[PDB]
């Protein structure tokens, strides 16, 4: 659960990239 | 076909409101349990890991961000058709939108459940887990967001490409110029007041740099006008009529 | 010297001095002599004064003529600051090394905060010898002896020379590669990107380098010499 | 086709689309920025009961809040003729300080909302930007509403305000319902030393406290208005430069 | 014929030679005003080393000598593309000191070296220096040079300080080597109570002290050194009045 | 036949630094025989008549240069040769080094070794040996070095005699006013505070002026224009080529 | 006809009569203004006989005063080459300080004139005023002319101030004929402790106080003298704006 | 020796005006 907020920001990160180079 | 595209400002607007809830939520369930003890496990553990993995992955987005956008940048900027330069400009507020929701979830909400969090405990370090949420994830996120919106105005829009916007310089820098400024805020509170309270000066240059995001009203002017230029006449004649 | 110039009603109305004793009035080099006295605190202290709740025992000598090895006050051995109560009665006494030859007025004087100095009663010094010959043993914590007019001292050189050294061959080398005149004229003329080019940026990157390898060198060296150290107190 | 547009009724829906986009974007960068300012220079009246009073509160607080609105107007008014600059900036900040006493003060660190209630300006913003919108001249507004900025502030906020005026006898002692409030709720790092609140003076006077905080507030409200209008001109320059 | 010159050879020596005074008279003229500006501002912890503390030296010298080092970045940068402008300051000012401490005082007063030294200033002049060449903008320049420029002031100054940082003990008292050269060699103006050195606070944290003063040194020194580049612009003004 | 001739040059600076070797030595001598007491008769005998004699030879020498300066003036300036122009241009160059020569000497040595001696006596006197060397000797030697070089350019050279140029301004007035302001100087060690601290405000005004000195700056560049332009293109072609 | 007027005659009658009422319209405008700065910012030194003293009194005045008469030489001899605009101010000055003291201080609250009247300014003014008429240059009139106020107000006071330094033997203690003017004759708002008079300092040297204060007034009077006089360039301004 | 720096203060004065006058 130390690592629940760091995941997030990362998921966070990797989606935008993903979708957005992509629109 | 599609001048006004939504579908990247509805991801991004998603995805950083729903990473502030999660943030929200864990600070809620974690600060009382690991946060409260400076010196204890627990807060190396539920506190630190944060702060070690937040920066640099802030730095890597950023870099990354405008290394992209550099990249991708239109050659050819000044000859842009109307309907793709109105696109770019559409995008552009999309970017804009976007960090002023940023520029509210960090330099409002978090700033001051930092004067709440402060009254309710006794300060023992630099990074406390309110520290931690504002000075080093929320002011880096809104300035990746700053720096990605100059930059696909400065890459995309040939008003932007040619010289550097003062109004877009100030509104850019200005609010990331508080990160900095947690050097003074530290500095403050461990030498010159020995008291939390949010008005000494210690945190006027918090202050000062707010004052940047007014930089932002040169900003929309700038696109109006080549809104307005882009409109022309006749179609002045349709909104104005 | 300078008491005289001070006003006569701040003088006898702030510190009253009495009994006050020079050891020797000669002395040689390395010689220790005592310069004893008591202070009486006036009762009506000077508006114009600030209160003596923070003054300093200090010996007014023409500079190190003469090597303060210890200085008590109050039955306190003071090397910092003191409280000094009005209309009281304190004891002081220095311990003074003779350093530097010759005839030497010296002091007994208490430097009071930002009301300023008051000095007493001077006797003339006559010290005899060698600069040369003056040492100032101190011991440490580890039982280790220093020599404090000499310890340090080429270490402060040894790292602050070669730095200075190295920015005037910086400049030296980027006077002599561009010039001044003619970087001028071409920058002048909308040529500036002929004064810097990728070698010139290559060369300032590594030069950085250096330097930042040359700091974290010296800094970790620095830590393996005096491992244990300590704030000033 | 209209310009970029293929049709009328593209370019109206577009005109409207970029239009509540760009009121939202103006909206939150303009909260964040005020509430920067405000809180980190009028916050600590604003924070607790205890120091809402008659000498200090109703000086600080309308003095360093009509910057923000002086510069909205400023913005607002010469580039669009549009009068809710001063409760455009009002508003926002309102906001944001209501969802942050809801949300972490009371539901984070659990504090009563009776102790952290912000300050009412709304109707001090509505009276400056009526008196902007009826003149058009913003040195009539930083005259006449900013003397009616610095005079209503205190008037709209006894109603929330009188309530924990109310005295209590407490062990020897005479307390008010907000310092039994403040007194109750324990906060570590807030003494009562702290709050700049009034205590009394030889040349205070048979009364006259509030009166002459709220006229000392509108006076230097209006060069703080003078300042900040300009301020807000200022921050709406379209200067491209050349050299960074 | 080149112009005023009769011939190739003549012009180049010509050139050679103005260059060499021009570089001589700027250097003595920016050494001399940096000396006064340093040593009336930040010269009393230069003096000493019992000043040379861990939060008010580290943060006063730095932000106080970014100054000309920026307003030299920006005339040598400007007019001619020169990287050594920082370097230029910092070195004239280093030259002045230490020729000030060991003729005057340590030759005429007979003060030990080893009490009378200056800071170290060139490893950071030669950090900004480097970013300005690699970088070309003052803006980025302001930031990062500033930033390292504060933060590297401690840790090249450490190598001349940590023998004086020895711990030793007196009659009943712990001292450091630093402390001891002070008390020893006696300055009659100079009182241990004059020196702004830390003296510890309730609100001092587990060993964060350098760090947080080079930090907030890095900081002010960007502002510093952004107000002072324009300063130094200002300065190099070409205008010509026609009534005094 | 000459365009650069560096006597004048070679000639004040061995003059100037020979007589602040000879002022240095005197000081070295009699700052501690006659330069402790302020009221002994051997203070009278060997400081104050420097002092005496210092200040009308100054203003003396001042006023007699800027009249010599002014009366050999060139009065059809406009109609100067390029190559008799450059060598007014390079001795107002060795004018502007003898001056910064100066500048080093009297603001920077004598004014920290006035420092060092406040540290080491206690001030009985506004005139101390430090104060006649560095207030009544140096800032009034530059002074006079600087009225020197300014009235050459604005007697010689066409540019710099039609108006005035505000960096020679600058750099010739703002270093003097250091002068006047020993009377602040002597007003803050008097009543405002009482230590020797030299980060005192009192001595901001020291800072203020000093700053003029980088007038320098501009005059320098004003300078290198006329040069420019005097080499012409081809010139030109030599130099970047 | 010459112009709007139709004959020789009627045009210098006119111009004449213009003349004359420019002249009082200036004179008292000047005068108000100047007498609301003086009296809030140097007057209390300027009312009371026992403020006169050797170091805050003849520092504070010419400093505060040279300001309105650097002003009006601005705006007189840039715009009318007229030599007489520190004479201008001082006399609008005093004039109206005298009239305030003879009917006010004396006629109402019946205060002796030998406790309440004004420093004399017109000597430092006359210099000012030759000065600058010999040189025509506002900078040499800025150090030598304000070198010359700062040192002149002292010796020109001195006639008007002597007589009241004779020395008196009260119950125990010695007194000035000041001080005891203003013990006889009793201000209730006017403690002996507010006054910021000399007290003396450890300091202090061998009777330099009186010129150590004329210097430094002289030194601060040139820098406030050459802000004043761009201030007074600035208020002559003839800028017509658009939109207010 | 209380003329040593005033006589050469005044020598240099001289020195300087004879021979910067030729040149
Ligand atoms: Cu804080
Ligand atoms: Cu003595
Ligand atoms: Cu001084």
């Amino acid at each position: 659960m130390g690592w629940l907020v760091p995941a997030a920001m990362l998921a966070m990160v990797v989606i935008a990239a993903v979708t957005l180079t992509r629109l | 076909e599609s001048v006004v595209d939504l579908r990247g400002m509805w991801i991004g607007l998603v995805l950083l409101n729903v990473f502030y809830l999660i943030v929200r939520i864990y600070e809620q369930v974690f600060g009382w349990r690991a946060g409260l003890d400076s010196f204890a496990p627990e807060f190396q553990t539920y506190w630190m890991s944060i702060l070690w993995t937040e920066i640099p992955l802030e730095l890597v987005s950023g870099l990354g961000l405008a290394g992209y956008l550099w990249k991708t940048r239109d050659r050819n900027v000044d000859a842009v058709t109307p309907r793709e330069e109105m696109r770019r400009l559409v995008v552009l507020v999309q970017w804009l939108v976007v960090y002023g929701i940023a520029i509210y979830w960090g330099a409002s909400f978090f700033t001051e459940q930092d004067g709440t969090w402060h009254m309710t405990v006794i300060r023992d370090t630099d990074f406390t887990p309110s520290h931690i949420i504002e000075f080093y994830m929320s002011y880096p996120i809104y300035s990746v967001i700053a720096v990605g919106a100059f930059f696909y105005a400065k890459t995309r829009i040939p008003y932007f490409a040619h010289g550097y916007s003062l109004a877009f310089l100030i509104v850019a820098i200005g609010p990331f110029m508080i990160i900095p400024n947690v050097g003074l805020n530290e500095w403050g509170h461990t030498f010159w007041f020995m008291e939390e309270l949010f008005v000494a000066p210690l945190h006027w240059g918090f202050v000062f740099f707010g004052w940047m995001a007014l930089g932002v009203f040169g900003v929309v002017l700038q696109i109006l006008m080549r809104i307005h230029a882009l409109v022309g006449k006749e179609g002045v004649k349709l909104l104005t009529e | 010297h300078g008491e005289k110039s001070q006003q006569a009603f701040l003088r006898m109305r702030t510190l009253n001095w009495y009994d006050v004793q020079w050891s020797k009035t000669t002395v040689n080099v390395n010689e220790e002599m005592v310069l004893s006295g008591k202070v009486h605190v006036f009762s009506a202290w000077p508006q114009a004064v600030a209160n003596p709740r923070v003054s300093f025992l200090n010996a007014g000598e023409p500079g190190p003529v003469l090597v303060r090895t210890a200085q008590f006050i109050g039955e306190q051995f003071a090397p910092r600051s003191v409280s000094l109560e009005i209309g009281k009665d304190y004891a002081f006494s220095i311990n003074l090394r003779g350093r530097r030859a010759g005839r030497w007025h010296v002091h007994a004087q208490i430097n009071v905060e930002g009301g300023g100095p008051i000095i007493g009663p001077g006797q003339w010094i006559e010290i005899k010898g060698d600069m040369k010959d003056f040492t100032d043993p101190v011991t440490l914590l580890d039982g280790s002896t220093v020599d404090l007019e000499h310890y340090g001292i080429s270490r402060v050189y040894a790292w602050h020379l070669p730095w200075m050294a190295v920015g005037a061959a910086w400049i030296f080398f980027w006077f002599v590669r561009k010039g001044i005149i003619t970087s001028y004229i071409r920058v002048a003329e909308g040529k500036a990107d002929d004064v810097i080019g990728d070698d010139d940026r290559r060369i300032g990157a590594i030069v950085l380098a250096l330097t930042i390898l040359a700091t974290i060198v010296g800094y970790a060296v620095t830590n393996s010499t005096f491992p244990r150290t300590i704030p000033l107190q | 086709a209209v310009g970029p547009f293929n049709s009328v009724a593209e370019a109206a829906g577009c005109v409207q689309t970029v239009d509540w986009m760009l009121l939202v974007l103006l909206f939150f960068a303009v909260l964040g920025g005020y509430h920067v300012h405000f809180m980190l220079t009028a916050g600590d009246w604003d924070f607790w009961v205890d120091w809402k009073d008659r000498r200090m509160w109703p000086t600080v607080v309308p003095i360093l809040g009509v910057t923000f609105c002086a510069a909205s107007q400023a913005f607002w008014w010469v580039n669009f003729r549009l009068p809710f600059g001063a409760v455009f900036a009002a508003l926002g900040l309102l906001i944001g300080e209501w969802i942050n006493r809801y949300v972490n003060f009371w539901g984070w660190t659990y504090f009563p909302i009776s102790l952290v209630f912000p300050s009412a300006l709304i109707v001090p913003a509505i009276w400056l930007d009526v008196i902007l919108l009826l003149s058009g001249s913003y040195v009539i507004t930083a005259v006449v509403g900013s003397l009616g900025w610095g005079l209503l502030f205190y008037p709209n906020n006894w109603p929330a305000i009188a309530a924990f005026h109310q005295a209590t006898e407490q062990h020897g002692q005479l307390m008010t319902l907000a310092d039994l409030i403040g007194f109750h709720f324990v906060r570590t790092s807030m003494p009562e030393y702290i709050r700049m609140v009034e205590r009394g003076t030889l040349r205070t006077f048979g009364k006259d406290v509030v009166p002459v905080a709220a006229f000392f507030s509108g006076f230097v409200s209006m060069m703080v208005y003078f300042l900040w209008w300009f301020m807000g001109r200022w921050y709406s320059t379209t200067k491209v430069i050349d050299t960074i």
